[PDB]
């Protein structure tokens, strides 16, 4: 029973750092989106108001 | 018997780890799931 839990706890955390190191790409993804939504408002702003 | 009873708190001890562990990644699957639906959102305002 011990050593099948241990085995299962390297393979969970195997599968955590996988998901860890997505979430901080999507994260990261999603953050830069947003910004550049802003900024192409800001741009069809400027576009107008030549 | 003793050695039985001391490896097997151990193992529960492992076993709280574990499912500490689990809960942790059912909660970052849920954040994967919902940035992957934020970022496609995202995207088609940013192409809007």
């Amino acid at each position: 029973e011990k050593d099948y839990l241990q085995k299962k706890y390297n393979e969970l955390q195997e599968e955590k750092s996988k998901l860890e190191a997505q979430i901080n790409l999507l994260t990261q993804s999603l953050r830069q989106t947003e910004t550049e939504a802003g900024r192409a408002e800001i741009d069809k702003r400027n576009i107008e108001d030549q | 018997q003793m050695a039985n009873e001391l490896m097997e708190r151990q193992n529960i001890q492992q076993i709280s780890d574990n499912k500490h562990i689990e809960e942790q990644l059912a909660e970052k699957k849920a954040d994967v799931e919902i940035l992957k639906n934020q970022v496609s959102a995202f995207a088609s305002d940013l192409s809007s």
